[PDB]
């Protein structure tokens, strides 16, 4: 049989994927992380734009080229996610 | 929203959904790159289980046939 199809069937699918982990946290665990604490979309805008490094581990995020007002719209939508 | 992070270049770096419970096969096929009998080793690995390679969560035993095995291990160490 085909390793995908048999990748499918077998289970290894609940388990196992292909790609790995981009360097940056997912955003459904940024959303879990944040959900329900005070100031998370004023301080998460305020990473985005400014970066930051530290809490997820010790890669950064660079600055990044966004307005304050995207910056606090990415916020929002990343919180969303869950 | 969704397309302004597209834009923005910010999916380079961020998935939107967390990993799975095991290792992402890219990353097996290169932790075992040139490593003497890692096709058969895997193989045993897949169909036995395994502990303490990636992280605390065994792999549990995988119901699958010696050549099943086999050829799920090839293909893992084949994902470039
Ligand atoms: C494009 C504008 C974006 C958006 C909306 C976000 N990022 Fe990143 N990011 C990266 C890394 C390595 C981290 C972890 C930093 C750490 O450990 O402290 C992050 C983190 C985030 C967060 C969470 C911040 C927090 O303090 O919890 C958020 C909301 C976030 N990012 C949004 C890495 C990168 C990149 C690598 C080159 C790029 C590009 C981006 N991020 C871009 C964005
Ligand atoms: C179905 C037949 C499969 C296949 C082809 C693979 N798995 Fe898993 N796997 C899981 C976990 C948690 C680990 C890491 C355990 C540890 O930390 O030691 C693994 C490991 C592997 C490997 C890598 C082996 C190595 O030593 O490097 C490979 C190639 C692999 N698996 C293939 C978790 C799970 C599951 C969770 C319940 C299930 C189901 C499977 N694996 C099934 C399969």
């Amino acid at each position: 049989e085909d390793p995908e199809v048999l990748f499918k069937n077998k289970g290894c699918v609940a388990c196992h994927a292909i790609d790995t982990k981009k360097v940056g946290p997912a955003y459904a665990d940024v959303a879990k992380k944040y959900a329900g604490r005070k100031d998370a979309v004023d301080y998460l805008a305020g990473k985005i734009k400014k970066g930051g490094s530290g809490v997820w581990g010790s890669v950064p995020m660079p600055p990044q080229n966004v307005t304050d007002a995207e910056a606090k719209q990415l916020a929002q939508w990343i919180l969303s996610i869950k | 929203n969704e397309q302004l992070a597209k834009q923005k270049g910010c999916m380079a770096c961020h998935d939107l959904k967390a990993k799975m419970v095991g290792p992402a096969y890219k990353d097996v096929a290169a932790k075992f790159a040139g490593q003497a009998g890692a096709e058969a080793e895997l193989a045993q690995r897949i169909k036995n289980g395994s502990q303490g390679v990636w992280g605390p969560i065994p792999m549990p035993p995988n119901a699958v046939s010696d050549d099943e095995a086999q050829t799920l291990a090839k293909w893992v160490l084949s994902q470039k």
